[PDB]
């Protein structure tokens, strides 16, 4: 649970840095395919499976 | 949890993906605004 905590506030504040990749994460879309495939091309080894 | 710019490798492929159609976001007045269509 402390890692996860620990890598989803990095992923935080990853996005909130980088503003563009959190705007285009969340614009609403029927399909999130896109955005899943996305988010894996992105940290799918960076951070842990949860 | 420092990353380069591959997100614009990514990024890139994510927009890439999407007979161009737009959706009405607004409207009134005789007049309605459209997302999309980069094109038009």
């Amino acid at each position: 649970l402390t890692n996860l905590a620990d890598e989803l506030a990095s992923v935080a504040k990853l996005l909130l840095s980088e503003t563009a990749l959190n705007k285009h994460l969340a614009e609403p879309t029927d399909d999130s395919a896109p955005k899943v495939r996305l988010l894996e091309r992105l940290l799918s080894d960076k951070v842990s499976a949860t | 949890t420092i990353s380069a710019a591959d997100i614009e490798g990514a990024i890139e492929d994510y927009v890439s993906s999407f007979e161009e159609i737009g959706t009405v976001i607004d409207a009134g007045d005789g007049i309605a605004h459209v997302e999309g269509l980069p094109s038009v």
